[PDB]
């Protein structure tokens, strides 16, 4: 039988990409949270909240 | 320093001080610059930036 070629989820390459995307999501969430907590400091308020 | 410490609205207003004499002739540019700065900061406040 012939072989099917595609970017699998369990391949050693796709796992790294998934982990990196998850890390990016986590970092964005952290930045959002730290802006939310320090809501009205002059540094945060200077940029359009 | 003693005369500038009598304000208690430091979070909202500001004070501009300039020593002058009967010979000093640069007062108009001080007034102009202070007014321009006051106008600029007033608009930032309305927009919420400052």
């Amino acid at each position: 039988a012939k072989e099917i070629e595609f970017l699998s989820w369990t391949e050693p390459f796709g796992i790294a990409l998934t982990l990196f995307a998850v890390l990016g999501i986590f970092l964005t969430a952290f930045v959002l949270g730290v802006f939310i907590k320090f809501r009205n400091t002059p540094i945060v308020k200077a940029t359009n909240r | 320093c003693q005369f500038e410490d009598l304000n208690r609205r430091k979070d909202t207003k500001e004070i501009y001080t300039h020593f002058t004499c009967a010979t000093d002739t640069k007062n108009v540019q001080f007034v102009f610059d202070a007014v321009t700065d006051v106008i600029i900061k007033n608009n930032l406040k309305e927009c919420g930036l400052y």
